[PDB]
RNA sequence: GGCUGAGUAGCUCAAAGUAGAGCAUACCGUUCAAAACGGUAAUGAAUGUGUUCGAUCCACAGCUCAGCCACCA
RNA sequence: AAAUUAGAUGUAAAAAAAAAAUCUUAUGAGGGCGGAUCCGCUUCUAAUAUUUUUUUGUAGUUAUUAUUAUAAUAAUAAUCAUGUUUAUUACUUAAAAAGCUUAAUGGCUUAAUCUUGCCUUACUGUUUGAUUAACAACAAAUCUUACAGUCGCGUAAGCGGGGCAUAGGAUCACAAGAUACAAAAAGGAAAGAUCUUGGAUUUUUGGAAAAGCUACGCUAGGGAUAACAGGCUAAUUUGCGCAAGAGUGUACAAAAUGAGUGCGCGGUUUGGCACCUCGAUGUCGGCUUGACUAAUCCUCAUGGAUGCAGAAACUAUGUAGGGUACGACUGUUCGUCGAUUAAAAAGUUACAUGAGCUGGGUUAAAUACGUCGUGAGACAGUAUGGUU
RNA sequence: UAACUGUGCAGAUACAGUUUACCUCUAGUUAGACGAGAAGACCCUAUGCAGCUUUACUGUUACUAAUUAUUGAAUACGAUU
RNA sequence: UAAAUUGAAAAAAAAUUUGGUUUCAGAGGAACCCCCGGUUAAUGGCGGCCUUAGCGUGAGGGUCCUAAGGUAGCGAAAUGC
RNA sequence: AGACAACACUGACUAGGAUAGCUGGUUUUCUGCGAAACCUAUAAUAGUAGGCAAUUUAAGUAACAUCUUAGUAGGUACAGAACUUAAUCUCAGACAAGAUGUAGAUUUUCAUACCUAGGUAUGAAAUGCAUUUUUUUUUGUAUACAUCGGGGGAUCGUGAAGAUUUUAUCGGUGAGUAUGUAGACUCGGAAUGACAAAGAUGAAUCUUGAAUAAUCAGACAUAGAAUGAUAAGGUUGUAUGUCAAAAGGGAAACAGCCCAGAACAAGAGUUAAGGUUCCAAAAUUAUUAUUAAGUGAAAUAAAGAAAGUUUUUAUAUAAGUCGACAAGAAGAUGGGCUUGGAAGCAGCCAUAAUUUAAAGAUCUCGUAACAGAGCACUUGUUAAAUCUUAAAAGCAU
């Protein structure tokens, strides 16, 4: 988030229009996900799914 | 404030509107709720001054008079009507206040009667009332059904039957 | 028709942390009586509603208003 | 009436176990099969969630009551408690409002508010990706990223390139610091260039140092734009009708009369619009000469009239053939007035008619009065004169 | 190179519909051809002009004031110090 | 900036004096102006409010302000909406 | 007198040297493509620049357009009254127990006197209706303990004071899943439109490189608004199209409307909008109703009136509907009051009865007041075998 509440993309992927029910009951987020198909929210039990974004 | 004069300030101007049109099926407002008798604008919607209301109770007054009656107003004089010189020109921002209305739709009613008196009695004071509005204005009574539009929902008549898009 | 400036004691006029000083009025005393005179007292911020810690004061809408402009065919 | 202080929701805190099913997930079994970790199909297992689901268990401790032989069993009640009871902890307590630098709007209560400790990243250079390619161009802007340098806070993760967000104008010139670039023969210098920074109603705020008259006026243009008339419109009118009936009429609504209203016609007023005409549509009254409308002043036929005895008159229905004159006042249309008359009514036609006339008014040059202006001058202020 | 009503850059000899009219001159007359004449003086526009006005902006002068120069003395009186 | 002196004498400036060059600086010191006064047949300017011998009228009496408050005369006027 | 200074003078004539963001004009043909009247800036608004963007022809395309399937952003119409706004309506209070009284029935239980455990006596209680109870000197339960002032009246009362109760009076407060209201209310909520992904289709329609314009006075129709006056061929936005720059057919005539995009000819060719008796190409084509007014027939004049007409839905009728005609339409009683007088009939109050085939203490006239004539209502006669009355709707006047 900017420092006007802006909301910018921290890496490459796709836009998610969400509501997060577990970590605030009544709030709505902006996600990024790198597969297309990913479902936000991701469970609290899942791996966290993170590229590495490096080249060798 | 009244039914005539509400609280609000007449500095602040508000735009010329337009009345309800109802077009999903609501019959708000198109019955008899608190009298016996109402009296029923079945033209047109309009807006209604609060002078062409002043004199339609008084003339329901001056029928009714030494006779026991209590009279409800189901309209309320609350959209201030600002005016502009007819003399002047196009232009120079929006006019001065002229005089409080109300916006009135189809087929809903203005007057509502209670009284110990006989209905034809009832009827001449609401006809009389009627020839010094503007529009047109009917007789009804407590009990019939609503109105939609401007068809009455009678003879088992429901607002799905009319939405519904087959009806030859 | 259209803008502007004014409104406080009975009468005058003065003044966002105040309402003052005159004249008039009243009581008494001076004179045979009255006036003048002398002494001692009491009198107000229009009409609401806002702003402000607090309004004669700033803002807004009415009443009273006065003043000014209503030009070219 | 208005000063301070203390209050203003409820719940939970011994503890579960097991069976199946419906999905959803998995960087689970490197699952299997087609093409270890790529992809669509895929069983199994695990986890979260969901069924009102099939249930099982709900004790222990203290005490009471009853039975049984102080103990056992059953039921009932209380039970967060090894802890300074001012307990404590978790969850819950609508919305609005308060607070968050200033208006308004949105947002924040799990922090962007408040309290306290230590601090001053309100840092230097460069740079990423955006504002569906900022403002429907450019520029001045806004948010954000990374590397290097070196500082703060924090146990740590990490956070910090001012403020909860959205409202502070350039260049030039001028002034203060730095860089070591160039130095018009040469050594210096001056005056320049780069970087940082300051002083602006440059408020006509993409940024000129700036008062009027013209009726003596001129040129280029405009029906892109006013005055006259036409067109559109019909608020309004000095033009009318219909509906209803408070009330007046000694009585009795509708003989007459008709409050405040409603529904309309009409195109004769004042307006509104700016469609035609500014390489040109002459204008108020008067005279002359008409034509037409009918909402009728007179004349003709006629209904109603406690309020039509007669007469006269009122009102209304037919009806526009003819007539509606004379004079004083005013530029006047209009209007006032005198005296006659059967009566001395109106309107449309470019408010009919100036290539038919007149020119008194309005509206040029001259001049004066009053008023206004510092003045030149101006004036729906008034005067005398002024190529038709 | 007719009349009416309607239409239309909104007032038609020329368009629509209907009506009326044999061809062609002469003398009268001026209702229309938004008749002719003068690229509207009115009004507005142009970062167009001219003259005039003033405590408009920026300037030049008449005029006023001081002084180097042409130009030398002498007493004073006095002040700076 | 040149020379000299001084200083530094380490990779070194810096300061003073004089020549040349280029700036800052104002005790005293004119008119207009400031200050004082005069001038209206100079340009020009020449006001409000309440109160009353009864209603009335307002001689009279209250006060505010100005440089002064329009005097004589004239007056629905070439001036009066 | 801005008067005159030789056509000209608010500054002559003549020679030399201008500009004009303004108006007007710009000359042959064929061929291809094809705008705009908007945004931003401008001492700028009838000018100009930069964009959007027209053109040329090269290189690219996972281009562009459209639909399908899945997904996302956002709150309009609508609907609703939650929050906020205006106004209006209703309500502001109940049960259980206890307690406090009364007429009882005189049975049972209990407490006393006893008596000899019952009965004999004395009290209470039970049983039935009242009474007290939302803050009371009445606790509990359920709920928002659920209401404060002005004023009016009444009953007390003091030397003026005020104090204490009531109201279907005004304002305020609380409750309501009560009614309405909406540019700055949206709890609910479309379609449309927008964004991006894959697939498919299609007429290159897209982007970039190079080269390089015009336009920046728009108009109307339809929908929905602001403004005006719910006027304008008005002004200003939005959505779509046409005109502009688009001829042709239809709308009598026609920039903007309904169709349809003109390269040139032929055809009783096939069709759109629109039409088919004649002018004038094509039906005097079939079916069922309505209108009698030339209404109307290609630009709907309103409210409103009425034995116009038709249909439908009710309803009356040989138990004689409807209409007419004949008679009756009483009595207590001139109701009471008022009034000079009020007898049904100026006005005020009352208007349960009585007797009848039926008859209002009275609906329209009449009288100074009575009288009198009609009506409601009642009987009879005449007489209809699809034929009464009223309403609604359709088309007409
Ligand atoms: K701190
Ligand atoms: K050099
Ligand atoms: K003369
Ligand atoms: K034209
Ligand atoms: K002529
Ligand atoms: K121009
Ligand atoms: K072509
Ligand atoms: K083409
Ligand atoms: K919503
Ligand atoms: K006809
Ligand atoms: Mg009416
Ligand atoms: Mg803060
Ligand atoms: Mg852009
Ligand atoms: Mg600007
Ligand atoms: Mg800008
Ligand atoms: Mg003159
Ligand atoms: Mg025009
Ligand atoms: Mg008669
Ligand atoms: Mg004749
Ligand atoms: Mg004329
Ligand atoms: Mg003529
Ligand atoms: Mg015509
Ligand atoms: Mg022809
Ligand atoms: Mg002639
Ligand atoms: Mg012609
Ligand atoms: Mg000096
Ligand atoms: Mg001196
Ligand atoms: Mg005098
Ligand atoms: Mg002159
Ligand atoms: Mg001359
Ligand atoms: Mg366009
Ligand atoms: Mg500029
Ligand atoms: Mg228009
Ligand atoms: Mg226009
Ligand atoms: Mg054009
Ligand atoms: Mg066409
Ligand atoms: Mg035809
Ligand atoms: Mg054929
Ligand atoms: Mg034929
Ligand atoms: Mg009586």
């Amino acid at each position: 988030m900017g420092r006007d509440h802006t909301i910018h993309a921290a890496v490459a992927g796709y836009v998610k229009y969400y509501r997060d029910p577990q970590l605030h009951p009544d709030r709505q987020y902006i996600g990024v996900v790198f597969n297309r198909n990913d479902k936000l929210p991701y469970p609290k039990d899942a791996p966290r799914k993170r590229k590495l974004g490096l080249v060798a | 404030g009244s039914w005539l004069e509400p609280n609000l300030n007449r500095k602040k101007k508000m735009m010329k509107g337009r009345p309800r049109v109802p077009t999903g099926g609501s019959t708000k407002g198109t019955t008899v709720v608190w009298g016996d008798y109402g009296l029923r604008m079945r033209d047109h919607h309009r807006r209604i001054s609060a002078q062409q209301l002043k004199l339609a109770e008084d003339t329901i007054k001056q029928r009714l008079r030494g006779q026991k009656y209590r009279l409800y107003k189901r309209v309320a004089c609350n959209v201030g009507v600002y005016v502009s010189g007819n003399e002047m020109r196009m232009g120079k921002g929006k006019g001065s206040f002229d005089h409080w209305a109300t916006r009135v739709a189809v087929n809903q009613i203005i007057f509502e009667i209670r009284g110990q008196l006989h209905e034809q009695v009832i009827r001449d004071a609401f006809r009389l009332a009627g020839h010094k509005l503007p529009g047109l204005y009917e007789f009804v009574k407590k009990g019939d059904p609503p109105v939609v539009g401007i068809t009455k929902l009678e003879d088992g008549l429901t607002v799905e039957d009319l939405k519904n898009p087959r009806k030859k």
